[PDB]
């Protein structure tokens, strides 16, 4: 089967940059 | 106290649909437990099952209605509120 998996880099911020929708 | 734990991380997932935005889906996973002892965060998207897993404790499955890739997946962990923001 399509055994492809990619790791996603996570950024540890204090909040999202402008343009994002934070609650 | 014999087999009770408080170091166990208790995450809470919230899902939200977006139309016409830079992201089509917003997923919120915060760590809310008595104590909890998180170590690392190593999320990864497997095309095989089209699922974005956060850690070996929980995974965030994406609806097959959405085409999602590592370049579209925006993962940001805020330590201030111990909340993990997922934008896709």
């Amino acid at each position: 089967g399509p055994h492809m998996s990619v790791q996603i880099p996570v950024v540890e911020v204090d909040e999202l940059p402008e343009g994002y929708d934070r609650s | 106290p014999h087999e009770q734990q408080e170091d166990v991380p208790e995450y809470e997932v919230k899902m939200k649909r977006f139309k016409g935005a830079a992201y089509k889906l917003r997923i919120l996973i915060e760590n809310k437990a008595p104590n909890s002892k998180p170590d690392r965060f190593s999320p990864s998207y497997n095309f095989a099952e089209n699922i974005l897993y956060i850690n070996g404790k929980l995974s965030i499955p994406l609806p097959r209605d959405i085409v999602v890739n590592a370049a579209d997946i925006k993962i940001f962990h805020i330590r201030k509120e111990r909340t993990l923001y997922i934008y896709i």
